[PDB]
Parts: C-alpha cells; sequence; structure tokens
C-alpha cells in the first residue's frame, strides 16, 4: 500500500515520503509524462512502470509484508498481486537510496507543465 | 500520501 511503501522509503532513506517523494520531479507522486529529471525522479519512473506491469492490481491500497534480512528487504508471501507491488516497491526504495546523494530540493513540487512527452517504459 | 501515474 502506499502508506506502506512510504514507512520503507523512511526507513531507507531518512527522509518523510511526504514531502520528499510526493511531489518530486515528473513522476514521482504523481507521474505521467516527461523525461524524468534526475536519477531519483527515474526511480519514480520505473516505480510507475512496475505498477503498470500490474493492470488487475491496486498498489495503492494492497497491503504487504515484509521484513528485513540484516539491512535487507525480504517480501514475505502473500497474494501474487500483493508480492509483485512489494517488489515495486522494494526496488524504489532501494533506487531512492542509492541515489540520495543526486537528491535535489529543486525538484520538490516540481511544476507539471515542465514534464512534457511520452517516454515508453 | 504518494499517489502518482
Amino acid at each position: 500500500s502506499l502508506l506502506e511503501f512510504g514507512k520503507m522509503i523512511l526507513e531507507e532513506t531518512g527522509k518523510l515520503a511526504i514531502p520528499s517523494y510526493s511531489s518530486y520531479g515528473c513522476y514521482c507522486g504523481w507521474g505521467g509524462k516527461g523525461t524524468p529529471k534526475d536519477a531519483t525522479d527515474r526511480c519514480c519512473f520505473v516505480h510507475d512502470c512496475c505498477y503498470g506491469n500490474l493492470p488487475d492490481c491496486n498498489p495503492k491500497s494492497d497491503r504487504y509484508k515484509y521484513k528485513r534480512v540484516n539491512g535487507a528487504i525480504v517480501c514475505e508471501k502473500g497474494t501474487s498481486c500483493e508480492n509483485r507491488i512489494c517488489e515495486c516497491d522494494k526496488a524504489a526504495a532501494i533506487c531512492f537510496r542509492q541515489n540520495l546523494n543526486t537528491y535535489s530540493k529543486k525538484y520538490m513540487l516540481y511544476p507539471d507543465f515542465l514534464c512534457k512527452g511520452e517516454l515508453k517504459c | 500520501v504518494a499517489f502518482r501515474s
């Protein structure tokens, strides 16, 4: 679920998902169009694609379980949709951690009109 | 929270 994703994001990065990743660049929190602004925004692009791979799942609300095996996220078995959602979220949280070094606060609340063009998944 | 695309 979105709330679990946000807890995963905070755990990985120490930033709060709202506001650090809820309105960032072209794809975080409200993606759709545009060239992603940086690597963090590409994490969100890929995460959006990842959810897009699951048209009959409901990643905003469906809850999954995961645990940590020293540091590492391990998705626990739920329904097929929960497993696949968890793997999307795990990847994005790891991606955000891998790209913290280039996170830029100037992409928070990034205006829509600066995001133009479709980029295929 | 987030809630994109």
